[PDB]
């Protein structure tokens, strides 16, 4: 009855126009996504003609804004609905995120993941095609605190920001591991400043055999470990719009941005692994994560595919126009910087952050068939995004020939393993999920 | 931003 | 030659208007601030004709927001020089504090420790009058991570905010005490978490025998303790605008926001006390404190005055009509609230928070007289905001009357006792600081 | 906003 | 690899419609442009909607201004990247010269050499095609003081204007010259009116055996002679910005404005020069000159090319709509005088000024082809802007026909012999550069 | 700002 | 615009 195809990619980190070059191989990838019904991206920037003020957010690496022309650049290469919930969409502030909305609604864009207030933020998107109708669902579980946006009061309005997923860490420690922590805490003199709060709140705050210390959960248990937990609330609210999603559109697809690591850095956090099950369970047809700027593996669950990392699509952070003062002052300098300078200073002139390792220049846009719902069809498209081309060069995406693309595939299998995940290979180095259906 | 007190009401 | 005379404060969170009362205590407290040169206090609460969206600041109390007629209520009380930086100006956002500094100058009131950038912020304001002028700095060393105004760069604006007195807390611990926290870090599976990190950064960020692990500074010592120390740029930047104040007025005053605690609730933060010598070292007449809500001592350095709490001058949270979703939330309820049930279940129906305690709900007004810049008596004005009164009316300031102030001028004698300070009483409960001049 | 990773770059 | 070609031209003063005409060797020139990579000219006009008020600029020739239609002439006729940095784009003033910004970002035409503040001005565009990218720089050494842009103070804003190649000429003069000098400067009286800057600065600001009369530089040599320097601060700011875009873009292109004569009115200023040797030292890969409204030679420095001027691409001064009152009071009439009657006064009924000579109506179309970096041609085209022909019809371009390209490329063979430079020439009139490589 | 050529028309 | 007198100041 209804078929429909869906392109799937990771953080598009856009700064500069040319996305598609001249070369076939980076061609024959726009006409991949032009090909789909629906084309959907992370846009992991802020687009912008000048409104709003940089935030400080040095954990995620700086500000990174852009020209809205580079939107252009994004609807021309093929993509079609765009997610937005990210650790970068906030770096212009409330005012800022209330420009991308304005620039994006004025272009004809879908989107979701920010609004002007949390229901905005939570709500999915519907794009319609004469073939049938696509909801996305945006969330994202790294981000600065305070940046999720807020639902209004009777007397308040809301808050412009992203759609959360919060998690909590706790760390297990034995009885005798615990017993110094309270010792660490009475000892140093800690325990003593939080008198004025004991009175106010009637209650020591750390005391929970529970225990907060150091702005951290410590709880008691048998060996050490480390365990990690969705937000009831943010859970609950995201499962439920996408119950709703799933009344009103052929496909449902969940993006969920997350840099957070599990016991190994290819690894999800356990948390972002049961969110993932719970978005199926309640009727996704697809989990699409990015975030770390690798790939990590793919998971088939009841039948649906879960992306739990497909990296960068683009990757222009190093070719920023805008850098901001406390940006600059991570480098220091004995004469004012330039951005490329800054950028150059800031990795060891190459030797360190993203440049000397090719995991973070290959990429992976999966194309979904769906039949009435049911997956028939998982194409996994390598992408090549220039590992060891000169900064200006790095990061434009095109279609991984064949010998790295098949490296690139074998790099999925070997990340999808655990999960009991399969993949067939063709002659030009791409490959398809097998499905049991 | 409150960081040993805790509180800062 | 030069003789001017200068009303200090502490926090100023006024909601309602009415503040000065037909009692004729709250008449003569008008008056004593009128009949001052300068009437110096900390804006604590957003004046707003709705521009903004509110921040989550739980840790602060919640939003603290009124209808901007309240300034003409603190301008016709007498105050007429406002400090702003502290941990509520940001409640509002950026376009909040945009908001607020509009308000104040279209009213002509002089502010500081908020601006348009970094440096706008950290500038003193100049406020003239015919018998000579005051220089009025103000800092904040509790506020939200990121509300700090940050200053423009060659490519992008600055960010309003406010003017920050940033600090480092660092916990000394024995040895064998670091080894069980390595352990831990270890055992749990934490430090494996941080591999990613490792290779993007080429170090562990937790080795610095220093050692950074649950966003908290450890370091080896033969005893455990606790240390705070000030950020080096905030203390040498402050300083560096109080030398130039120095220039351009008769009066520097230096006003800084501090919730944190020393080794007792009542002893201010080891760094406050660095910071204050500091600011007279560079050529400050008086630094004036607030924050924790209520009384802390004052000591006399190099012959200028130091008030590290003068607590609250006005005291309205309970009656604000303004509450955001997000604070509304951290009370449980099986019905929509209104703000004053709300409050009225915040604290436990009275029996918790501030309520409950006289420390709270006492207050001080010091008046110094200069003479070319040099102390010559100081003045000590015990107030009252109404212990065990209606919600409704405590929180209004009146000068205490006999029996109130003497019980007043009792605790800051005795607060200030550690730093040498020695109090004259006169027959109606004021005071004056023992000079050596 | 970036707890035990540390670094999200 | 990578292969992109190069359109430069001089100055573009365009006022009118219809700038290609039907003439099939203006259609081929269109051709031409259009069939390369870019194509850069230098914008001699303030395109205008209204916004702005006309400065005094009778040493440029007065004002020139159009309507802003005239950039889709602009673009029409293949032109894709814009310098605008010369001795007219101030002609509105600062609020012209962002009325010229807004116009041209809303047409997207990419451009450098203006900005609202220093900063802007000097960075470069940065032009992406599909074929790779190109950075254009834009100064003049040409503009009244003031002009120049200014980057932002603490405390004050910056000032829209250009970017600056400032220069200083010296006066070498023989000892007993000097003494005749010194001796006017005493007995006129002229000393004795410096009297009071020499009390207020304590100096005597005209003995620096340098010196300083008259506002111009003397200095005491062995033999008569005259001497230009480039500013040292524009030099090294600019170079600086050479050497950022480098390391962004494919070609790093500088356009000049100058004006300044060497010995001879063909040969370029001394400092000029001096400043295209350190624009390729530092990274560029082309220098284009313009100014003087002819034609100047041809350099190839370190195998990289210098055009000293390409005269104009377009010359409709006496076209212009928009002509100031101080421009009319130039000319004394008994009547007020219209548009096209002021300039045939101007020009004593086309007797004088540029109307009369042939080498204000004769141009060149450089283009360039690069192969990673490498210039692996350069074709020159000789353009003919109509000499002799009616005022309402010379200015437009067109590709000159082979008896005329002929003539032009003698010329321009004459005026880069003293570099050394070689031209090929073809059956049709046009050329290329004897390359090295 | 034209001070040696005199004329930069 | 301060010619013989240098300093206007
Ligand atoms: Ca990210
Ligand atoms: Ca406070
Ligand atoms: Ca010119």
């Amino acid at each position: 009855m209804t078929r429909l195809t869906v392109a799937l990619s990771g953080d598009c980190m856009v700064t500069r126009g040319g996305l598609i070059t001249s070369d076939p191989a980076a061609e024959r990838l726009r006409d991949l996504l032009r090909g789909t019904d629906f084309a959907v991206t992370n846009l992991e920037v802020v687009p912008s003609d000048g409104r709003g003020h940089p935030v400080h957010n040095a954990v995620g690496g700086g500000c990174l804004i852009a020209d809205s022309a580079v939107l252009d650049e994004v609807t021309a290469a093929g993509f079609s609905v765009l997610g937005c919930a990210n650790n970068h969409a906030m770096d212009l502030g409330t005012e800022g995120v209330l420009g991308t909305m304005d620039l994006l609604r004025a272009r004809g864009i879908p989107y979701a993941g920010i609004g002007a207030d949390l229901t905005g933020a939570r709500r999915p998107v519907y794009a319609d095609r004469p073939g049938g109708s696509l909801a996305l669902l945006s969330c994202t579980a790294t981000f600065l605190p305070g940046q999720e946006a807020a639902d209004p009061s009777p007397e308040l309005p809301g808050r412009p920001g992203l759609n959360p997923l919060r998690h909590t860490a706790t760390m297990q420690v034995t009885a005798d591991q615990m017993d110094v922590l309270r010792t660490i805490d009475a000892e140093t003199g800690l325990r003593a400043r939080r008198a004025e709060a004991r009175a106010l709140l009637g209650v020591d705050p750390a005391l929970l055999d529970r225990l907060a210390l150091f702005g951290t959960r410590f709880r008691t248990a048998d060996a050490p470990g480390f365990t990690t937990e969705c937000d009831p609330r943010d859970l609950d609210e995201i499962a439920r719009w996408v119950g709703e999603a799933r009344l009103r559109a052929d496909l449902v697809v969940v993006s969920v941005h997350s840099h957070e690591p599990g016991p190994t850095p290819e690894t999800p956090g356990e948390f972002l692994r049961v969110f993932a099950h719970r978005m199926i369970d309640e009727g996704a047809h697809a989990v699409v994560g990015h975030g770390p700027h690798f790939l990590r593996g793919v998971e088939l669950y009841r039948n649906k595919p879960i992306f739990y990392s497909l990296g960068n699509i683009v990757s222009q952070i190093e070719l920023t126009d805008r850098v901001s003062a406390e940006d600059y002052a991570k480098v220091t300098a004995e004469r004012p910087l330039t951005p490329g300078r800054y950028y150059d200073r800031l990795s060891g002139h190459g030797t360190r952050l993203f440049a000397p390792h090719r995991r973070y220049w290959q990429s992976l846009v999966p194309v979904l068939t769906f039949e009435d719902g049911t997956l028939t069809a998982a194409r996994l498209h390598p992408v090549d995004l220039g590992f060891g081309r000169p900064v200006h060069r790095r990061g434009r995406p095109r279609l991984a020939d064949r010998a790295e693309a098949e490296k690139t595939l074998t790099d999925v299998a070997q990340l999808s393993q655990p999960y009991g995940t399969a993949i067939e290979v063709m002659d030009d180095g791409t490959g398809e999920l097998a499905l049991d259906v | 931003g409150c960081g040993y007190a805790i509180v800062c009401f």
